[PDB]
RNA sequence: CCUGGUCCACCCGUGACGCUGAGGCGCGAAAGCGUGGGGAGCAAACCGGAUUAGAUACCCGGGUAGUCCACGCCCUAAACGAUGCGCGCUAGGUCUCUGGGUCUCCUGGGGGCCGAAGCUAACGCGUUAAGCGCGCCGCCUGGGGAGUACGGCCGCAAGGC
RNA sequence: UAGCGCCGGCCAACUCCGUGCCAGCAGCCGCGGUAAUACGGAGGGCGCGAGCGUUACCCGGAUUCACUGGGCGUAAAGGGCGUGUAGGCGGCCUGGGGCGUCCCAUGUGAAAGACCACGGCUCAACCGUGGGGGAGCGUGGGAUACGCUCAGGCUAGACG
């Protein structure tokens, strides 16, 4: 809950083209073929949005924290692994949230099969049987590990690059799911209920967003987390 | 040239607000002030305010919307949702008092140039005058 | 015209029990007790899904067929109706309901609208005093609808009227029962018919 | 609680290597005659699937009807594709005044009395679209000067 | 050599002098016509050789009008963006021709592509609109009969409107 | 005294026999070439009923000549292009007139018909009395926002 001066390599934008003109208001001036986000408008909407992402946590509410950019890949399957928070990872799969019963039964199916790893019904029928269920409770796991933890629909999302995920983004405002993500220059503000205008190409500044959120989450939810081991991940 | 600075205006409105623009210019006109008044009291704008583009006078119209909505589209509801041109120049149309419309059964309004000044429907039959019949909005 | 033929058959055709019969429709003999299914070879058949007009066409029949009145006069009355001020539908059972006929039928001095039909086209009937025969006659709040003091001593009279003792007459209409007439107080209104119609669905029959 | 009529069933057909191969789509209305109502369009191998999917469908997609005595607050006129449809508001004791599809949409939605005309094409699925908008542009005096408060 | 249009910069001059445009008048690819010239290559017609069941064609060898110039006619077309002209408004990105500027970039005129909103039956269009508007002209009203018949006008004719 | 038309869909009403692309039906889509709810007959059914069908003609539906209320890239439809005559249309400010436009008053708008109410023929059709309308035009007075016009001014269109 400080940020500030303490914000680095956020105000970066994308280059000047590859914009999206929507996003003017949020962007400060245009250095070195650069937009570079608005400063003070940053923590504006900052403020608005982490009393939301407050309430809603307190109220126990729960976020689907999503991201594949492979920039904050590894950053959200531990920030989301903090708390009680489901993550979206690998790949974002079409229906996760519309048709999610359905996408529902292959997280039974993983459920599953790890009870038939477990039990000593392994060595039961053929090898062939045997290479095959260990490959589909391979990638089951690959997928689905962050999203194993959503018994229902989720009273939130968090997505990192709102261009890339956009699928996700869709199908949240469909169902009438709020949508809080992290909006770089060349993305559509209008379809983010609440924004955090800021670089979603730095793992800093997605490190620096992402854990604040969390410590955020946990801090309304009491406990106060010691600060996150993301830090390392810098490289 | 401008053909119809009336209807070029309500024209400037109406696309201005579609992409839900702050507010918009148009080339200025006591006409034109005239109609943004009754266009303001009625409520379908925040307001004008007259400004110099240039070296040149214009009136700013600062537009006006609804809320941000749920689900796909977010965009806000317009508080103009239709606003139409019927008196033009080749074909004029004037009314008599008990021929002055009803728009959208008063939901909606029509804005008259009487000789009792720019009035609107209800403001018309209530000082009793018929004119030339400018637009309809609503 | 106004029929003349078998009437329960229609009791079945329209798939509710209509009194044409005066009494025995009150008897497990009306054959809509015994044959609810429609008239006809195919009667028994599983019917198809019947077409919006097939609906409206039947609704407007049972009406018609309730008061035994002509397509002519029907139409005519429903488009005098809808010239009135007030709901057509309402007004238009008023109106039917205003019928000589209809009106002598409902102070019981005939057991069905078709013999009160007989009953008016040979003058036993009187309203204020005069003898009216004309079945169409359009009665107006205020009248008084009585027997022919020269007809009071017909044995029909006689069964009618004394199996109207202890009996009850509609809101809008008054009895005397001993002098053998009765009033007419006011045009009936729709909560007070028990009619087994959709007065909108007639509506919509000749809107189209 | 809900009530349900369905407009149109059709059997259309694509061609596969040596035959026809059929498919029914079905539209379907369904309402509380409180002033709710919803529309779908549903397509299945056989009828009765695709009539109960249209039901789901419908239910799914649903519009909120602001009746004003029977029947609707100001006539909207509306286009759907080439569709356009004609709503206008009618005294007590008129009636629904429409074609099949629009009665139906109406009169689960519970108008009494309206007064309406299809315009351009006729086509029975853009006419219940189209319908659908219609109602769902309804403003009341309520809706308006809460517009226009500022 | 003669001559038309047009764009930018300066903000100098006049002061609404504007837009459209029935009829009129002019221009109007190719083919075609008249008079005179020219004629290399190409080439309708035509003369042959093949192919073929036939081949009044495709393929091959020739070849006249014509194609070329001047002057005068003809007035047609898939004469096409199958999109009348003018003005205002409505995200951007990118390639390019051509000016100006504090020359990474900004600004103006023109030619392309992808695309916001929007439009469209769809395909698609989308500041070079097929979007939102205003002015004025031309035109459409199921297919065949038929762009025919009759009449009129134009043309040397072919034929055109 | 009870008749007439219809029962494939549009459109309310279905079965048997006869017929075999014949005989025939048919408003449009169509039916009939051996098992026809479509032809012909029967039983049954639906609709009207002193009538019921057919033909012809007018308006409707037809937003299909689109003022209300349509279109022209590929469905029918942008003139092959320009120049420009008549005509249509006309940027900002002030003033005069009051032609268009609007308002008040008043005259005219015969009767019958149309609407409403009451009333006479037993009802109705038919008819009597009363009431209410009314577009247009004439006259008198008034208003001046817009369009028009005359006079003056401006430079954002146009031209130089
Ligand atoms: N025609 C004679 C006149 O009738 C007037 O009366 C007129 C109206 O009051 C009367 O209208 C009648 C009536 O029953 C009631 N007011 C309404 C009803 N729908 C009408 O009934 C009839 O009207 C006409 C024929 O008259 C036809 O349309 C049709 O037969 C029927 N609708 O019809 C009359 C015209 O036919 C006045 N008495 C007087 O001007 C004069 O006697
Ligand atoms: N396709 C016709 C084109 O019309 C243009 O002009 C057209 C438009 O500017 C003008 O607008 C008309 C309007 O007058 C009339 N009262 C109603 C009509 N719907 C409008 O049409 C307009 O609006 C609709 C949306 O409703 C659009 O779909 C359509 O594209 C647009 N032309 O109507 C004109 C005729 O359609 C060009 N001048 C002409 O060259 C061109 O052929
Ligand atoms: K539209
Ligand atoms: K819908
Ligand atoms: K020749
Ligand atoms: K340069
Ligand atoms: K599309
Ligand atoms: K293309
Ligand atoms: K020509
Ligand atoms: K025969
Ligand atoms: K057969
Ligand atoms: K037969
Ligand atoms: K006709
Ligand atoms: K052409
Ligand atoms: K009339
Ligand atoms: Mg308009
Ligand atoms: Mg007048
Ligand atoms: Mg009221
Ligand atoms: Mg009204
Ligand atoms: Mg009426
Ligand atoms: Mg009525
Ligand atoms: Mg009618
Ligand atoms: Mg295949
Ligand atoms: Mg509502
Ligand atoms: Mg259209
Ligand atoms: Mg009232
Ligand atoms: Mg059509
Ligand atoms: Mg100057
Ligand atoms: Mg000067
Ligand atoms: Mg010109
Ligand atoms: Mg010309
Ligand atoms: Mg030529
Ligand atoms: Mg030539
Ligand atoms: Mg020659
Ligand atoms: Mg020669
Ligand atoms: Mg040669
Ligand atoms: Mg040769
Ligand atoms: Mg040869
Ligand atoms: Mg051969
Ligand atoms: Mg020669
Ligand atoms: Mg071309
Ligand atoms: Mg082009
Ligand atoms: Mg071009
Ligand atoms: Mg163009
Ligand atoms: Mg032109
Ligand atoms: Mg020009
Ligand atoms: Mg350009
Ligand atoms: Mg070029
Ligand atoms: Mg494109
Ligand atoms: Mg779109
Ligand atoms: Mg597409
Ligand atoms: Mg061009
Ligand atoms: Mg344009
Ligand atoms: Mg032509
Ligand atoms: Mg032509
Ligand atoms: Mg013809
Ligand atoms: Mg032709
Ligand atoms: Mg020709
Ligand atoms: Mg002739
Ligand atoms: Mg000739
Ligand atoms: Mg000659
Ligand atoms: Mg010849
Ligand atoms: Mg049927
Ligand atoms: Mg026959
Ligand atoms: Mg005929
Ligand atoms: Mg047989
Ligand atoms: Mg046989
Ligand atoms: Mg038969
Ligand atoms: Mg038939
Ligand atoms: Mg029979
Ligand atoms: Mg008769
Ligand atoms: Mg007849
Ligand atoms: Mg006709
Ligand atoms: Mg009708
Ligand atoms: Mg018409
Ligand atoms: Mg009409
Ligand atoms: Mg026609
Ligand atoms: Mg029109
Ligand atoms: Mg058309
Ligand atoms: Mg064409
Ligand atoms: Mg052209
Ligand atoms: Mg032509
Ligand atoms: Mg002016
Ligand atoms: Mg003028
Ligand atoms: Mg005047
Ligand atoms: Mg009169
Ligand atoms: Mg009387
Ligand atoms: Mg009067
Ligand atoms: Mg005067
Ligand atoms: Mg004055
Ligand atoms: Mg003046
Ligand atoms: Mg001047
Ligand atoms: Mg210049
Ligand atoms: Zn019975």
């Amino acid at each position: 809950t400080v940020k500030e001066l303490l914000e680095a390599g956020v105000h970066f934008g994308h280059e000047r083209k590859r914009w999206n003109p929507k996003f003017a208001r949020y962007i400060y001036a245009e250095r070195n073929g650069i937009h570079i986000i608005d400063l003070q408008k940053t923590m504006e909407e900052l403020e608005r949005t982490f009393r939301f992402i407050e309430d809603l946590a307190m109220r126990g509410g729960t976020i689907l924290f999503v991201g594949t950019k492979k920039q904050a890949q590894d950053i959200v399957r531990m920030e989301a692994e903090r708390a009680g928070m489901p993550y979206v990872n690998q790949r974002w799969l079409g229906g996760m949230l519309t048709n999610f019963k359905t996408i529902s039964q292959r997280v039974h199916r993983l459920e599953e099969l790890e009870a038939l790893f477990a039990s000593p019904e392994i060595e039961e029928r053929p090898k062939k049987e045997q290479v095959r269920l260990k490959h589909e409770l391979e990638r089951l796991q690959k997928y689905l590990s962050g999203f194993r933890l959503l018994k229902r629909l989720p009273d939130a999302i968090f997505v990192v690059d709102p261009t890339k995920e956009a699928i996700a983004v869709r199908e949240a405002r469909k169902l009438f799911i709020p949508v809080i993500a992290l909006a770089d220059t060349d993305s559509d503000p209008d379809l983010v209920d609440y924004i955090i205008p800021g670089n979603d190409d730095a793992i800093r500044s997605i490190q620096l967003i992402l854990s604040r959120a969390v410590d955020l989450i946990i801090q309304a939810r009491g406990g106060v987390v010691e600060p996150s081991p993301s830090y390392a991940l810098v490289q | 040239m401008l053909t119809d600075p009336i209807a070029d205006m309500l024209t400037r409105i109406r696309n201005a607000t579609r992409v839900y623009k702050e507010s918009t210019d148009v080339p200025a006109s006591r006409f034109k002030e005239e109609i943004l008044r009754i266009l303001a009291r009625e409520g379908f704008i925040k307001g004008y305010e007259r400004v110099d583009v240039d070296g040149k006078p214009y009136l700013r119209v600062y537009l006006k919307y609804g809320p941000r909505r749920q689900g796909p589209d977010p965009r806000p509801e317009q508080v103009i949702h239709h606003i139409r041109r019927i008196s033009k120049p080749g074909r004029r149309v004037y009314v008599g008092v008990k021929e002055i419309p009803r728009v959208r059964r008063g939901l909606g309004i029509a804005i008259l140039s009487t000789s009792k000044g720019v009035l609107t429907d209800r403001e018309a039959r209530k000082l009793g005058v018929g004119g030339e019949l400018i637009c309809e909005v609503w | 015209g106004r029929y003349i033929g078998p009437v329960c058959r229609l009791c079945r055709r329209e798939g509710v029990k209509l009194y044409l019969k005066g009494e025995r429709c009150y008897s497990p003999k009306c054959a809509m007790e015994r044959r609810p299914y429609p008239p006809g070879q195919h009667g028994q058949k599983r019917a198809r899904r019947p077409s919006d007009y097939a609906v409206r066409l039947r609704e407007k029949q049972k009406l018609r067929r309730i008061y035994g009145i002509s397509e002519r006069q029907f139409r005519n009355l429903f488009e005098e109706a809808s010239k009135k001020k007030g709901v057509t539908g309402s007004v238009f059972l008023g109106l039917l309901e205003s019928r000589l006929d209809n009106v002598v039928y409902r102070l019981g001095f005939a057991v069905s609208r078709r013999q009160a039909r007989q009953l008016v086209r040979h003058g036993h009937i009187t309203v204020n005093g005069r003898r009216v025969d004309l079945p169409s006659y359009r009665v107006r709040p205020g009248d008084e609808i009585a027997v022919a003091e020269k007809s009071r001593n017909l044995e029909l009279i006689r069964q009618n009227l004394e199996a109207m003792k202890g009996r009850k007459v509609g809101p809008w209409l008054s009895l005397d029962v001993e002098g053998m007439k009765g009033k007419f107080l006011r045009l009936p209104d729709r909560e007070d018919l028990a009619l087994p119609v959709n007065e909108q669905l007639v509506i919509e029959f000749y809107s189209r | 609680d809900f009530e349900e009529k369905m407009i149109l069933i059709r059997r259309t057909a694509r061609m596969q290597a040596g035959g026809r191969r059929f498919r029914f789509g079905a539209l379907v209305v369904v309402g509380d005659r409180q002033g709710r109502v919803g529309l779908g369009f549903g397509k299945a191998p056989e009828v009765p699937l695709a009539v109960q999917k249209a039901g789901y469908y419908a239910r799914r997609n649903m519009v909120e009807v602001p009746l004003q005595n029977g029947t609707i607050p100001h006539e909207i006129e509306v286009e759907f594709g080439a569709s356009k449809i004609v709503l206008k508001p009618a005294a007590p004791g008129t009636g629904v005044i429409a074609g099949a599809v629009p009665r139906a949409i109406l009169e689960l939605a519970g108008v009494t009395d309206i007064l309406t005309k299809e315009l351009g094409s006729r086509n029975p699925i853009n006419i219940a679209y189209a319908t659908m908008e219609a109602l769902r542009q309804l403003r009341t005096k309520a809706d308006v000067e809460r517009l226009r408060k500022g």
